């Protein structure tokens, strides 16, 4: 039932997103021409703690640097997400957050990228990069609160751009 | 109700309480604020079974507020419920479940007496190797000889048995896992809770001993920098040197620091996190968990000065240096 | 008809593995009470540089410190991979490598992963975790040549090690941050 | 077709007019694919010549000799060079392997590149978007000639050589438009790196 394929575009999505604040309409071909790195980000039971979207946010710049724009998702809708955001992390919110919030509120979304727990409506923390023309490059899951590394995510970006400018070339750095 | 502390109440407020539970939250934290209603309803709880409003004491930390406070005790996580008889600091973590009754039956239990009486001499017949033993004699269980014990019991239950009887001549005596080594009788004040715990810890509690893997996990969550002779298991000489060197130096540091000794060759690869090979036993190094500092050439033990300004320079942070 | 599930128990799989040189028949239960590090490694037109394997073998002792081994698969055959590790690195080969060789000769395990492109014969780079209870704890893929991270690798492990003791608290290192130790 | 080492990289490599040279690493599986089509592409043309020592095909392992993989500040595996008796040029080979596209590239690299040119209607019609050293010579097997054409070898690319007949042997430079004035190069024509650092300014 999932429809997230490497090497394949990935599929299509539309929403409504909260974006500094106010309600905008995001779809998937908004960041055609950049990469995307697209993650599901649970505000249900399972939720912890606000650390990811945080470490995510701030650190927002070094995406941009290399062309890449970040987003989250999850299965509540916008009136929640802000709710969430105007809620202060010191009483379990998110507070402000610099990376748009995602509303999957039909659920296909988190169906389409396989994320989707049925029994208990639950998202899994995945983490999927996108190239610049709409292919799937990369599939991260696990269901750690937290969790990805932006570390890692920039380094597979990078990885993922070295491939497409140098494609039949080793670089010295492998061994 | 639960009292916030901070920098200023900290100190008295623990210190003239007999038993003090303190949460250490942070409130960006979930299980935290699920644990604030469960951890007032138990305080609660308690408070009617009790009070004369210093037997047993509730009280918390906002370590986000004050982390000074925070890592005073080494509070690596949140919520961590600590437990604090008169301002000493019990080194085992309330782990159980997080409930009002789970709190509850563990607060009667810490208040409960953990010395067993016994009818003049019946079973000292057969106790030992199994666990150590230690046992009172008092002509009645109302003596400042039987508090004092009685805290040193409270305190060290669980390295050791502790017991009670009458009809000898007021004094304390000790019995080790087995029955080769004797008694071993305390000739100190027991009138004095310093002298007397410190005697009964000498025998209860080693100051350095194995780690292996096995137990290296227990050993890790106590939250203490670590201080290892790693040595062949041939190799006893070692082994001694470390103990008597930080018997000498070290002793203040008994529970600021873990001691222990390991296996050379099944902790190869520790000893692979450094420039040592399993050969180059004896190796002395603190391990922080965050990194490991060797102490240089074992035999540099031997000076009286070295081994101590080696770990307060871990207490100082002094060179790091390298890897 | 992909089988792993996050959460759920890992697909079993068993095939012939070439270990030192040797055949050695391996199974998924064979892992239980130790955490598997379990990937795809193709030997297809695709490849391009041992760099990886290697990079994984050389840090296998770092993996053993916290109880998780390693393993890769293909699809060749037990003879094929036993011919690429006698083939050294000078002349396109592996070389002499530390872990475990696990054939797929059926494509039944390529498949069960999800990994497995029915086209071209070629499996996608995939990189699974296992705890000591079987049960799959991450699924990373992608089709670089090379470019897992065994740093990731043993920090994800180690996440997960974590959470299976400490479940109910929240370790210090989270907050609105800066590194999130 | 054989290879370098630490020492004689410079008794090969500075007598040879053109010399491609691949850095290579065996590992790396795209190097090791290029090697039949590199030896191939090479017995087509140094047949074709075969010029005693013009053009000649050589390899340079990175591993041991890695000394010479960041003395050329080689990167990538494989990394095709090419040498205009003993010098860097800026560029390297990009375009496709096969010995189609580096036989069709070592002979591209055979150009001209001069422009002999008939009664004077270019040296206005030279314009939009170029750069032009014009060359005026006299007689062609001169030492100056052959001294301004090795370094048309090697800035072919930069800009566009030319060539003519009868004024006084010097070289003139048209600059990129109708705007700036020449430009006209007064010094030692027939010796080496005087005239190279001139044109090499002001192609750059």
């Amino acid at each position: 039932l999932s429809k997230a394929k490497i090497s394949k575009p990935a599929p299509y999505w539309e929403g409504t997103a909260v974006i500094d604040g106010e309600f905008k309409e995001l779809k998937l071909t908004d960041y055609r021409g950049k990469y995307l790195v697209f993650f599901f980000y649970p505000l249900d039971f399972t939720f912890v703690s606000p650390t990811e979207i945080i470490a995510f946010g701030d650190r927002l710049e070094e995406f941009r640097s290399i062309n890449t724009e970040v987003v989250a998702c999850s299965v509540d809708s916008q009136f929640e997400h802000l709710a969430w955001i105007n809620t202060p992390r010191r009483q379990g919110g998110l507070g402000p957050i610099r990376i748009p919030l995602l509303s999957d509120l039909t659920h296909q979304i988190s169906k389409d990228y396989g994320v989707y727990l049925e029994d208990s409506g639950h998202t899994l923390r995945g983490l999927f990069i996108i190239d610049d023309k709409g292919i799937l490059r990369q599939i991260t899951l696990n269901d750690l609160p937290v969790g990805r590394s932006v570390d890692e995510t920039l380094r597979l970006v990078q990885a993922f751009q070295y491939t497409d400018k140098h494609g039949e070339v080793c670089p010295a750095g492998w061994k | 109700e639960i009292t916030s502390l901070d920098t200023e109440n900290i100190d008295e407020i623990l210190n003239n309480a007999d038993v003090a539970l303190v949460n250490f939250y942070a409130d960006w934290c979930r299980f935290s604020q699920m644990l604030h209603p469960i951890f007032e309803e138990a305080s609660d709880v308690i408070k009617e079974e009790f009070p004369n409003e210093n037997q047993v004491v509730f009280a918390r930390v906002d370590c986000d507020q004050h982390s000074d406070i925070a890592q005073r005790y080494r509070i690596s996580k949140y919520p961590t419920l600590k437990l604090f008889r008169n301002g000493m600091m019990m080194k085992r973590e309330y782990r159980g479940q997080r409930s009002v009754k789970a709190l509850a039956d563990y607060i009667r239990q810490q208040k409960s007496d953990p010395i067993q009486e016994i009818r003049d001499l019946a079973e000292i017949t057969t106790l030992d190797r199994s666990k150590r033993n230690i046992i009172g004699y008092f002509e009645q269980k109302d003596s400042d000889n039987y508090r004092v014990f009685e805290r040193v019991a409270n305190i060290l239950h669980d390295d050791c048995a502790f017991l009670s009887a009458f009809g000898d001549v007021d004094n304390i005596i000790y019995k080790p896992p087995g029955h080769s080594a004797p008694d071993m009788v305390y000739l100190g004040a027991m009138t004095n809770f310093d002298v007397t715990y410190n005697w009964i810890q000498d025998k209860c509690v080693p100051l350095v001993r194995e780690i292996t893997f096995e137990n290296g996990e227990e050993l890790t969550e106590e939250g203490l920098p670590f201080l290892i002779l790693f040595h062949m298991k041939e190799d006893t000489e070692s082994l001694e040197i470390f103990q008597n060197e930080v018997a000498r130096q070290l002793i203040s540091e008994k529970g600021t620091i873990n001691f222990l000794h390991a296996d050379c060759d099944k902790f190869r690869h520790p000893l692979l996190h450094i420039q040592k090979t399993p050969a180059d036993c004896p190796v002395i190094a603190i391990d922080s968990f965050r990194h490991m500092y060797v102490f240089g050439d074992f035999k540099d033990v031997l000076i009286p000065g070295k081994l101590k300004q080696f770990v307060f320079d871990l207490h100082s942070g002094k060179l790091h240096r390298e890897f």
